[PDB]
DNA sequence: TGTAAATTTCCTACGTTTCATCTGAAAATCTAG
DNA sequence: AGATTTTCAGATGAAACGTAGGAAATTTACACT
């Protein structure tokens, strides 16, 4: 059926990356300075999930890596991988060939410990932050500022950031934009055709023989172009969708696989999500779920009952008005502030997942 | 009623029912360490009770054997080592090793940490050694644990470890350096019903004595654990019980089992609490008698004094609370009230009963 | 001089609850020829 | 009708809360030289 699925996980990292041909360009050209060994420019990347980022960065790095072959050190850290400050400086003190102790340091003495790796390195170093919203999202602004800081006050490495939205260029108060936006590129999402090209391109070297109808890529492309033109969801659904056509042990794939896989997906989506919600979160799902296009009011109200059922004090009206707009992010429910003159302005709500993988991993928790 | 076989099984049995797949992997991949310095790390994941530990002690214990006879292998060092027995610590897991493989004189606090892995090189050095890691789901859930393994599995001195955890969820927990760089993980599924009905009586054959257990009662036991539990060591030990009691005659029947049963759930929260840090039990009777965390710990500060010794912060003793809690002992409650001034810290004695009979039984006979 | 781990010392930001202010069109009332 | 006045049912804002918990600082116990 396979022959290697390996050829499809969101690691491999293929010859060419197709539609992505300005991207590369505009960087590798703004990246050149590293050949006589002079610092470029900082490069800020916003595009959506999906849409290559990571992978052009990722891979542009290696082929300068190569081509110049020059001295030259790249450090590629993932923001969300990381989820400390701590974790951070301490790879960045590591790639500089640097030792710190697990404990015993402290956020400001390490960057004390950074700013002496680079002023003793004589390698231009460029710095690859992904996803940053994660560590400034529940982390603060300062890495930034303070790493900002960091090259200008002892004359250097170059940065380049890699986030998911445009609200997120609003958190840069400080010359933490004026020095980031230097140069600033955008990853469109990819449209149906371009998702066509790029799954044809990794099938081949996946797949076996006709065991992939041209008629399932197609599609396998045009659903996920539909939700984001999300380049990993196209590759995830062609993947599942030949491990599931691998456990009703045929060898080939049908349409029938596909739409098969999407509602899998979305299990597992969410049963690891409902899973990691607060108990009292859990509840004021459980409640929209025994009333199944329904109003805030009506969901606090059947939402006591089972703190009553189950002997678990409740919780503000207050609370609940917004923990329902969190489930709404989560995309478990969808809740809109309807306007109606003397029936007055509710949310009006309603379950977005199915109604099983909802309850199934709910009881999975108690 | 022949007990040797109930407390060292590696002794008496020279083969593991349900694991020979598990154990003929290993020795293959060892061989292939001997005989092609070819590097292995396997990691073994599985419920309590499933025979992770007991194959690993099988697997070192035979290769022991092994390089007497063989010659072949006279050459190789072995070190197996127990995370949580040990500490948890990283610091004093590489001591240990480090103990082992070099010769065994080694500090274990003052030194950097590199210097371990820098004094296990130099007790191998061409010369092939093997790891075994029992419960390194503690090693890594401290700061810098996947972080030393990473050091280990991907270093030169040619050596292969065994990883066997404890907690399932174990890779969630660790970076991706390690995991990238890891070998295989070997899952060892719990026992069915007809798996523990044949190894009880195996363990019935050699232990116990022909008559005093029939077909069925085997079969009861296997029935009772299998049953969502897994778990083989309390089936094992569970026998042991209902044997102890039907010492009568004896016939064992049904009752003996039922009560073997309570005898060892209840049994269990005695020496869970007897072997229980000093300081911990004091903090548990604080408990007792006030669920208010805050609260507790100035009957707390007040035990302390009255036997004279230093009572900790409220924040090591928060801790400690939090930490039987991650014990199964105590429940934290964590109550807010917006502007009526929240966020209290409370905890549920489990029993309050139960433990404090055990508490007292256990501060009084550690006096005569 | 050093390091790793355990505990103590510092300090706030966390998940709510309470209090207070807004919202916006339906419907029920009024308006005047 | 058209033009108002309510009237509903919850949204949205903001303050007050006081320690639980995270991060720095100190202590403990050593080691090496
Ligand atoms: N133009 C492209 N060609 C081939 N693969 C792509 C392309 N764009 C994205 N991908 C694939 O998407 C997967 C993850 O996408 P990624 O680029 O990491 O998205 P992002 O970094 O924007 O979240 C990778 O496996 C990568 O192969
Ligand atoms: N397959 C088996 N054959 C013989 N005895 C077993 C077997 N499985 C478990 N036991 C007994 O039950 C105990 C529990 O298994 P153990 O080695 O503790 O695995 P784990 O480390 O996963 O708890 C063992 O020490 C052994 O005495
Ligand atoms: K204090
Ligand atoms: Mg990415
Ligand atoms: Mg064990």
């Amino acid at each position: 059926i396979f022959i290697n699925r390996e050829y499809l996980l969101p690691d491999y990292i293929p010859d060419e990356l197709p539609h992505r041909e300005d991207q590369i360009r505009k960087i590798a050209s703004i990246l050149a300075p590293l050949y006589r060994e002079e610092k470029p420019n900082n490069i800020f990347i916003y595009g959506l999930t999906g849409t290559g980022k990571t992978a052009v960065v990722k891979f542009v790095l290696s082929k300068l890596h190569k081509k110049f072959l020059g001295k030259f050190k790249h450090v590629y850290i993932n923001t969300r991988q990381i989820d400390t400050p701590y974790r951070v400086l301490a790879d960045l003190l590591e790639s500089l060939d640097v030792k710190v102790p697990f404990t015993g340091l402290s956020i400001a003495e390490l960057y004390r410990r950074l700013v002496k790796a680079v002023r003793d390195y004589g390698s231009q170093v460029v710095i690859v932050l992904d996803e940053i919203d994660a560590f400034v999202k529940k982390y603060n602004d300062d890495i930034l500022y303070k790493l900002s800081r960091i090259n200008s006050e002892v004359n250097k490495i170059s940065f380049i950031g890699i986030t998911n939205d445009v609200k997120f260029v609003d958190l840069l108060d400080p010359r933490v934009k004026s020095s980031l936006s230097e140069e600033e590129i955008i990853f469109p999402p990819y449209n149906a055709e371009e998702l066509e090209d790029i799954l044809t391109k990794r099938a081949q070297m996946a797949f076996k023989p006709g065991v992939l109808p041209d008629n399932v890529i197609k599609l396998c492309a045009a659903l996920a172009a539909r939700e984001h033109g999300d380049a990993r969801r196209a590759l995830d659904l062609l993947r599942v969708s030949g491990e599931i056509a691998e456990r009703m042990k045929d060898t080939k794939v049908k349409e029938e696989y596909v739409y098969m896989a999407k509602e899998e997906i979305e299990r597992d989506r969410v049963r690891d999500i409902i899973l990691t919600l607060p108990f009292h979160s859990k509840l004021v799902l459980m409640a929209v779920v025994s009333i199944s296009v329904s109003t805030t009011g009506a969901v606090y109200e059947t939402y006591l009952n089972i703190c009553k059922k189950l002997g678990v004090e409740a919780v503000t009206q207050r609370r609940v008005s917004d923990i329902i707009n969190e489930l709404d992010m989560v995309g478990i429910l969808t809740a809109k502030v309807v306007n109606r003159g003397r029936y007055g302005k509710t949310k009006e709500i309603g379950l977005a997942v199915d109604k099983n993988i909802i309850v199934r991993s709910l009881i999975e928790s108690d | 009623k022949n007990p040797k076989v109930f407390i060292d099984p590696l002794s008496v049995f020279k083969e593991i029912p349900f694991r020979e797949d598990i154990l003929r992997d290993a020795a293959i991949a060892i061989r292939y360490f001997v005989k092609n310095e070819v590097k292995f790390s396997n990691l073994f994941l599985g419920l309590t009770g499933t025979g992770k530990t007991f194959v690993s002690k099988y697997i070192f214990n035979e290769i022991e054997e092994v390089k007497k006879e063989d010659e072949e292998y006279k050459d190789v060092k072995q070190a197996y080592v127990n995370c949580r027995e040990v500490g948890g610590t990283p610091q004093a897991v590489l001591s240990s090793l480090a103990g082992k493989l070099t010769g065994f004189s080694v500090p274990k606090h003052g030194i950097n940490l590199g210097e371990y892995i820098d004094k296990i090189k130099n007790g191998t050095r061409n010369i092939r050694a093997i790891i075994y890691l029992d419960e390194v789901d503690t090693l890594v859930k401290r700061r810098g644990g996947d972080i030393v393994l990473y050091q280990l599995l991907r270093s030169d001195a040619n050596i292969s470890v065994i990883m066997i955890s404890n907690d399932i969820n174990v890779r969630d927990y660790m970076e991706p350096r390690v995991l990238s760089s890891l070998g295989p993980s070997v899952i060892f599924k719990p026992y069915d019903a007809e798996q523990l009905k044949f190894i009880l009586s195996k363990y019935a054959e050699y232990g116990l004595i022909k008559g005093t257990y029939d077909d069925e009662i085997l079969s009861y036991i296997a029935a009772i654990s299998a049953k969502e539990h897994g778990d083989a060591r309390k089936a094992v030990n569970l026998l042991f019980r209902a044997a102890q009691l039907a010492s009568g005659g004896g016939i064992i029947r049904k009752e003996h089992v039922d009560k073997a049963i309570v005898d060892y759930e209840q049994e269990r929260l005695i020496e869970a609490v007897k072997a229980l840090p000093f300081h911990y039990k004091l903090a548990l009777r604080s408990l007792i008698e006030s669920e208010d965390v805050m609260s507790a710990h100035k009957m707390y500060t007040d035990l302390c004094n009255k036997f004279k010794q230093k009572p900790l912060s409220y924040r090591r003793f928060s801790d400690i609370i939090s930490e039987l809690d991650m014990f199964g002992i105590v429940k934290i409650r964590i109550i807010n009230r917006g502007r009526a001034g929240g966020v209290k810290k409370y905890a549920l004695v489990e029993d309050k009963e139960k433990v404090l009979r055990a508490l007292n039984e256990t501060f009084e006979d550690s006096i005569s």
